[PDB]
Parts: C-alpha cells; structure tokens; sequence
RNA sequence: AGGGUGAAGCUGGGGUGAGACCCAGUGGAGGCCCGAACCGGUGGGGGAUGCAAACCCCUCGGAUGAGCUGGGGCUAGGAG
RNA sequence: CAUGAGUAACGAUAAAGAGGGUGAGAAUCCCUCUCGCCGUAAGCCCAAGGGUUCCUACGCAAUGGUCGUCAGCGUAGGGUUAGGCGGGACCUAAGGUGAAGCCGAAAGGCGUAGCCGAAGGGCAGCCGGUUAAUAUUCCGGCCCUUCCCGCAGGUGCGAUGGGGGGACGCUCUAGGCUAGGGGGACCGGAGCCAUGGACGAGCCCGGCCAGAAGCGCAGGGUGGGAGGUAGGCAAAUCCGCCUCCCAACAAGCUCUGCGUGGUGGGGAAGCCCGUACGGGUGACAACCCCCCGAAGCCAGGGAGCCAAGAAAAGCCUCUAAGCACAACCUGCGGGAACCCGUACCGCAAACCGACACAGGUGGGCGGGUGCAAGAGCACUCAGGCGCGCGGGAGAACCCUCGCCAAGGAACUCUGCAAGUUGGCCCCGUAACUUCGGGAGAAGGGGUGCUCCCUGGGGUGAUGAGCCCCGGGGAGCCGCAGUGAACAGGCUCUGGCGACUGUUUACCAAAAACACAGCUCUCUGCGAACUCGUAAGAGGAGGUAUAGGGAGCGACGCUUGCCCGGUGCCGGAAGGUCAAGGGGAGGGGUGCAAGCCCCGAACCGAAGCCCCGGUGAACGGCGGCCGUAACUAUAACGGUCCUAAGGUAGCGAAAUUCCUUGUCGGGUAAGUUCCGACCUGCACGAAAAGCGUAACGACCGGAGCGCUGUCUCGGCGAGGGACC
C-alpha cells in the first residue's frame, strides 16, 4: 500500500515530465468524513489569487492521542485524502473504532503500534515528549499540551529531538530552527511518509496547476493601474514593491510577539 | 443575442418582493417614499402568475 | 455524431545470473491527429436612414479540457 | 406643417401556374389539381417564459410594412377538472434565515441550533376510445397507492436520538433484453396491364401496442453462528475490534422475455360526402417469419487511472416508556384521500432585441437511400412550407454566380482573393530529432461496371438467411469511372514565442498575459498577508516538501564585474531628539503661612547619523596617452577618473541614423530577406543572454503547382436599378 513516485508518462505530447504515484491500498476511504465549502471567497469578501478546486472528497483526521492512550492499533492499512502532503493510514483501534492517522515512515499494514503513558519508542507509536529518547524523530508534535497535534509536519519529515531543559524539550523543526515544548506535550513517533511527492513533475501547466485547483498570479502585470509595480511598458520597475500595497520581500513580520523569545532560537534560515 | 433581457418568473420574481424590500432598510425606506410620496404601488408587486 | 493514432501495464516467444533490455500480441491512454452538433469568432466579401444599437456569406481555430452547457447561489459598482 | 419623394425602401433569390368556390371587391381567403424548398430540418416533444389566447359564431372603419369578404385583428359566447403526471402536504448542499452567543455612535456586522430554501434526494399507473376545443386528468379495459375503522392471524412492540444505509470520479468496457432499423411474395386487401414489352417470387398497404403475475431467458445488488462483545457510535442483545466452527458456479431479497387473463387499435387505395377540424371506409383485416442492433435498460456491473467522486426516508436497533392486551409485523372486509396546476405559442411573427425584426435561448431517435464511418454531404419519409406587396420588359452599373483563351503574375505594398488542391487503398517518405516526430512530408498509382475460377468473420449445426475483404482472371463502355454533394496546394527559409490556452465585449487570431518549470525572499502557525468599526472570517481542519511577495518563464549551454549612493538585512558603543520623570533656578500676586507660573543640570522610544552586511535587490559596468628591425592594428606602457568598469555567447538585428554600410547569395535586374564582416548612432544574462525539435488563422524572404488575377478582359445567369 506504499506508492510509486517516478512513473512518468512518455512523449504523449508535451504531457512530458508527468510524475505518477500510486499508494497500493487503493481502497476508497471510510465512514468518517464530510466535505469543505468552496473557500477562496470567504467571510464573503473574496481573497488570494489562484484558487479553483477540482472534484470533491474532504477530510476529518485524528490529531489527538491521549484519547485511548493505549488501545493498540493495527494499521487498518494505507490510503489518503484530497488533502495533506503525505498520505495516511486508516488505523484500527483494537476496541472496534478506527481513525485516520498520520502515515509515518513506511510502517506496515496490520502493524501494531499505539501510544501514551510509555509507548515503545518504535516509529508509529506516539508519546508525551518527555518519553523523548533525545536524538530520535517524530512529527505531528504539539507544544502546549491538549492544544492538539500542533505542528503537523505535513509530509514534514522534520521533528528532530534535540536535548532538553526545564519543562521544555528542544526540537529542530522543518524550517531549520529549534523551538521548545513542555515535555508532557506530545509527538507522533518517527517521521513522515512523503517527499518524493515533493519532487513530482507535472505536464502542461494549465492542465496540471488548474487541476491542482489553483489558477494564477501575474505581477507588475502591465497596466499597473494597481499591480503595485510598474507597467504600461516593457521594463521591470524599481521602487522595490509588491501587490496589494506591499513591502517587497526582505523585511520582518514578527514583533514583541511575546511568542518569539518565549522559545525557539536558530533564527530563520538554512543552507543547502 | 443575449440582449440581457430574458427574465425569470423565478429569478426576477425572486430577487424582488415586498418582503425583500422591507428587509433592507434602504428597501423599506424607498418603499414608503415612493409608495405614498407618489402613489402607484410597487413593482415588487409587479409580479405575475 | 463520426474516424485515425497508436504509449503504460500485461501475456507469450528471445537473449544472462537472475536481470537488463528485444521482439511480438494485447492494449487501446488526452495529446490527442482528422474532422460536424458545441465553442470561438481572423482572412477576404456583402449592408451603410442596412434583417440588426454589432449582422449574412465564402472562409477559419479548438473540436475532453485550464472543454461547453440549463437550473440554483455569493462577491457591486472608489467596491467588484 | 412642409422637404427631398410620390424616386429609397417591404425584412432574406426556398419559384410558383391552373380550375372551380364565396364574396360589394378577392395577386394577396376556401377546396381541389399541376409545381419548387425543407427532412435533420423549416421535425415533432418536455421545459422556459408569454400570459392571452384556443375554439365556434358574427364584423373589418384601426392592425398587418397596400391588399384583404384573411388573422395570432374587433364583438360575443364556450373552452383546460388528475389518490396514482408535476409541486407542496417529506429531505437537504451550496445557500438565506436565524432562539443562543460574539460583536456598532446608531442604523448593523458576524451566527450554532431548528426552519426556509433544488427537474440534486425520494414517491403509489398504463393504454385504447370521446369533445369546436382539454386528457395517463373524461370514458372504458386492464394495475396499484398510503391513511383511517374494524375484524383475522403474528410479535419485547415502542423513537428518531447511536449505528448500519441509501452514496455517487473520470476513461473505458464483457454479458443480457425491448426501442428501433431492415428483406419476408409471408398472409390479409382495394386495384393495374395503359402506351414495344411484363399480370410474372409485379407494384401499392399493412403485417402491432398495452397485459396481475404465474411463469421461462439475463443478470443486476453476499456471508450463518456462537461467544469474548474491557469501542460502544454516552444509556441495552443492533454496528466495529478478537477467537472456534459452517462460511458451496449457495437459498437470498430488487428491473427485462414470455405471459397471457384480455382489451384495444388495426391502412393502404378506394370512392360519398365537410372549408377544413373530418368520416365512412374490405372481410375489415392479415397482425406469423428471418435479418441488423445502441451512448438505453438490467445494474448500486466489471477493468484501468488519479486530479482519488453531497447532506435528510427505508431495514433494522434499543429509551421514552408504554408496550404487552390492546404498541408494531402481517391478510380480508369496510371506509378515505384536500391545496396550487392542463388551452395554445412555445429553435419561435405569441419567449428575449422598442417592429409579422434572417440575432439568442436548455435536454428527447433525430424516418430513408446512397457515401468506408458518421445528426456533414445530394434526393427524399412522414410532417413542414411557398418568407406576403404584385405584372413588366429586361439597357448603365454594385451586388451573387459561370465560362475562356493567348500568356500565365508581370497586378499588386502584399498572389488580398480566387482557382489549385483535396473521398479511402496500395507503391513510397527528406535536413533534423527532446527518437514522441516531424508524414495527410513528399511523389506514384488506384478505383466504375460485366462474367468467370478461388479464401473469410455471420446466424439454432448451419442449406434461398448477411456483413469483411478476398484474391485473381478475361473483358465492357465513355475525355472522362470519391463520376453530383460532402472534401490538403505545396516545398524551402528566417525573427519571435515553446507547444493548450484567455482577452482585447466595440476594428485590433495575435503579441501580451498565462504558464509547467528558475531564483530571491516572507511566516511559525491563535503563522504571514486580504477584507473587517471591533466582532470575524478568511487563511489552513493546511500546518514550512507547507501557505504568501515576487523578476523569469519548456529544455540545452550558461548565468561574470561593482554594493562608494538607494532600499533591505545585522549591531544601539557612541552623537542625536517627543512625551515624560523633572529640579537648579527665575517669577507675579502674597502684609504673611501661601497661592499659583516660567521652569530646565541629568535620566529619557523608535527612529535618524554611524559601522558591517547586501543583486534571479534599485541601479549602474568607463575616459585618455605610449612601445615589439620597416608598411596595419593587435599584448601593456604607465597614466586622468570612478564602484568597478561588462565575461561568455551576440551584432548593421520586433535596437546601424551615416544606410538602398561593405562583401557574398539570391536576381535580367533588389534599399527585400539568408549568409558573412563587425568602427555595436544606443546589444549583454535575469524585465534573462546564445541556441533550441515540435507546435502559430504568428510577421517577413524564396521557389514548383495552379488560377480572368494581371496584360483591358469578352459574352453569360441570377438581384435591384428602369415602365
Ligand atoms: N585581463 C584583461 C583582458 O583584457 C581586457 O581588459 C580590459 C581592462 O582590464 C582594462 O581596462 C583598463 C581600466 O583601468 C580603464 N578602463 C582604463 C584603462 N585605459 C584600461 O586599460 C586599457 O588601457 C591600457 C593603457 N593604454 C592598456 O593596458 C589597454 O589598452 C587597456 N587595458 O583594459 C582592457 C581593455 O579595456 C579585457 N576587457 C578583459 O576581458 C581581458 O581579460
């Protein structure tokens, strides 16, 4: 029920460089799931470019485990949703009920794993940080206990356990930074399920992108009647500005944001 | 040649009606205004069927 | 409406260790290719108080996709 | 109220001519007879929307673009009725409302819940007959629907709260049934040879449609238990988790074919009569046989592929609590069932454009012949017409369309146009290439119809039952054999751009913008922005492979020189200043304690200065002078200047004004383009630079082909012009 990434159509005219992926569980989801409105327009004013749609399923997923902190679960199997950067495992809880959950590193259908008060540090179970075997990996992870799985490292194979101090453990998050969460808080054990996805290649843009749902963006689009920047000519403007009365693209946003100093440091950057 | 007309028993009837006018304050207001300021009636009455 | 194209998988036959990979049959995917209904509307032509407050003709592009379309709705006018 | 004007014009070049009729008058009404155009629509059909009108009877002074005894016109009267069609008496999404709640100077903003709110859900009938007129609504035949009263048999019955459940892409697609095509000389029938012929498997007409369920084709939708039954999906045997047996092409329970009760219809002519709307009409039928079949139906299939496809009845399943003695499941009898709806127009003179405007406007085969296939083609079936002003000769000339020869672009800014050319089958097919392809390259050749020998996929084996090519052979007639209508002109080459596209409704088919894919860079989610007066939503039930700002824009090679100024990014040591904290001190009034000012030594926020950082960040990347045996530049030869001073490729280009630059090619000649050169008036990598196949209604340069296009064209047909 894993999934092929690479399959690429071939020379079926410019449908060139189209990357397929196929989870093998292929089953159509199950019983627990509604749908999302057609947002893009919202609070009934309209906003943010692109946006279009394309077919309609729509998710409900588990984001909180302490709610059975124990009932082993066995991979119902693999599958996913018209959302999320890295598929899911519909899991079965030994008590009858099941739940759509993450999809860490390639686990295995039928596999038993669970979590709570002491779970075996086997990628799959989840645990209050504290049970953090420092130097290990998780994601999903949530600071401010109860505030549900906060930091759903999307396909975000990224929760790197980095030491502890006080009632907070240190973590290396996607981004390339290190924050802190009080141990009692929690983490889904292990890592994500998708990345190659991230590399996926798609053919005739219009076709693909739109299918994605998203349409466009078109800067200093000539007639700068608005389009912040210049136009009514070839030449790329100067000032150094962006759409809807913008600050270019090299300035802050944070602030006192009591948030900030409160934890984390590394400051915002990487260097591949 | 989509000369924009082509009404809809529904749509038009719909969009506009006594109710509706009384709903929006502007609706109501204009209502009375016209109504007794100069007689007539109310197209939101104009309706058919 | 209709017609051609002819990938991937597979099945078998072919060559190493197995394998690559080949050939053949199957197949019959979106791009699509050809071309009506459908949707656009140059290229030339025909009206100037014209069938018409934007037309008729000969013609031409897409002709499963960011396609076309009836019904039901929300955003609106220094706002969309 | 005049004026061109009694000229321009009548709404489509889909033609009409006759006879009789009725009339005060009939090109322009009625019948009937010749005749053309639709037919895939000028068909019918549902729906929308119109809302009179529809009919029947009188009438025409207004109205139709004149007519007019015609009407959709005027006057009057009559005309659509349904437990089972539809919609509500039910369900719900988006979506509006909104008891709560959060929120505004006010008016309101936001809003769960419950509600309103759909040809999206769900639900019980069909066919034959009857009116001037409406119909599965009426009549009749046939088939049911729930709800109420009862009774008869049967049960833990008994919410709508838990659950299971109805529920769902797209592409495609096996198997199975009517629709629905089609030949039956196959049976019924009213007739015929007119004309050289044939009365002969001749023509012409028809040879069904509905039918409880009973039943026979297809399939169409799965598990029996038991127990554990640490979830339950709060409340309990119903689901789901674990386990041991039976888990059978299993019995299961939901549409077709026959049924057949059985009813009903049943058409040609034909000729009798009404204007017609019509009717008798032949027994009145014969109503059987064989062929082809779908995107329809069974069916929620079945495969494959992602971009991975809605919420309320029904079956159960327990409280409430009644039930359980009168609750539910189930037969028979009895009795009930209301509200709003049809007329007709309705791809269009009744719906939308102010007009009987040739514009537009949603789904239902779309009869037949032929064509390889087919709603395109040509002629037609039914069914629909004949556009509503007429007759007339027919000269100018615009229109529409036809033919040419001699030459075949010189016309011309442009081969604008138009002609060439085009239907399938076989021979065959270039530089280049992302080896997908450019190929319908390109260039040939073919087909018609006869008779003859020869193989095939159909259908109950398979034998008048059909579709595929056969294959080949001899031969037949035309200038001619996709014989008419559907139907590529072509090749070479260059700039741009990738290619699919959207737009510019009102010139600007097409670059621009898309874009896939590049890089910078922004944000830690109560992210960052976008609207908002808070409230709040949005964002994202997403959660830095993620969500934003951006210049570019497949891909290939490749992105170098400066951050001294500008913005932005980093550090407040220091200089620097608002309010403030503030007190030295001066001050007016104070007989006086006092009351009150001004007040400024010092501390004092970002910012600003200052110091680094900094281009896929604004934005820029030079000037001059000298030297290698001689005659020509090239190397630094040091200097003036600044932040350095433009690399790689590139060049007279969608940037060279001197320019029709100079050479070269093309050419009788060419400021045109292709190639060179390169002293680049004023290219350069990121608003990309050089290149780069495929693809353009791209724009430009060749050349073969063809053609009243050009040397003038010349006659010709159809329409106005003209009487
Ligand atoms: N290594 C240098 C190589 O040669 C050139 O260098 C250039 C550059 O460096 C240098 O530029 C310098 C700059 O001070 C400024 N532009 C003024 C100065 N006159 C100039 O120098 C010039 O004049 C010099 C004295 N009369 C001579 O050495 C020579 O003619 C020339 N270099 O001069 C060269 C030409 O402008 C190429 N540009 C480069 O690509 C290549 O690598």
């Amino acid at each position: 029920k894993f999934k092929p990434y690479t399959p690429s159509r071939r020379f079926m005219t410019v449908a060139d460089f189209s990357e397929i992926t196929k989870t093998e569980p292929e089953k159509s989801l199950v019983k627990p799931l509604k749908k999302t409105g057609g947002r893009n327009n919202q609070g009934r004013i309209t906003v943010r470019f692109r946006g279009g749609g394309h077919k309609r399923l729509y998710r409900i997923i588990d984001f909180k485990r302490w709610d059975k902190v124990g009932i082993p679960a066995k991979v119902a199997a693999i599958e996913y949703d018209p959302n999320r950067s890295a598929r899911i495992a519909l899991l079965h809880y030994v008590d009858g009920e099941k739940r759509y959950i993450i999809a860490p590193d390639g686990l295995q259908v039928g596999q038993q794993v669970v979590a709570g008060p002491d779970a075996p540090i086997q990628v799959g179970n989840a645990l209050p940080l504290r049970f953090i075997p420092v130097g290990t990996v998780v994601h999903a992870v949530e600071l401010e206990p109860k505030k549900g799985a906060k930091l759903a490292r999307a396909a975000g194979t990224s929760a790197q356990i980095q030491g502890r101090e006080g009632d907070y453990v240190i973590l290396r998050l996607p981004s390339g930074e290190l924050r802190k969460v009080h141990g009692e808080c929690y983490a889904t054990v292990g890592a994500v399920g998708n990345a190659d996805h991230k590399n996926i290649v798609l053919g005739k843009a219009g076709r693909s992108r739109w299918l994605g749902r998203r349409p466009h963006v078109r800067g200093a689009a000539m007639n700068p009647v608005d389009h912040p920047h210049g136009g009514g000519e070839g030449r790329a403007p100067r000032g150094r500005p962006p759409a809807s009365p913008w600050g270019w693209q090299t300035k802050g946003l944070k602030t006192r944001k009591r948030r900030k100093p409160s934890s984390r440091f590394i400051i915002a950057r990487r260097k591949k | 040649m989509k000369r924009t007309w082509q009404p809809n028993r529904r749509k038009r009837a719909k969009t506009h009606g006594f109710r509706a006018r009384m709903r929006t304050p502007g609706g109501r207001k204009v209502l009375k205004r016209r109504r007794q300021k100069g007689r007539w009636r109310l197209t939101p009455a104009v309706r058919k069927r």
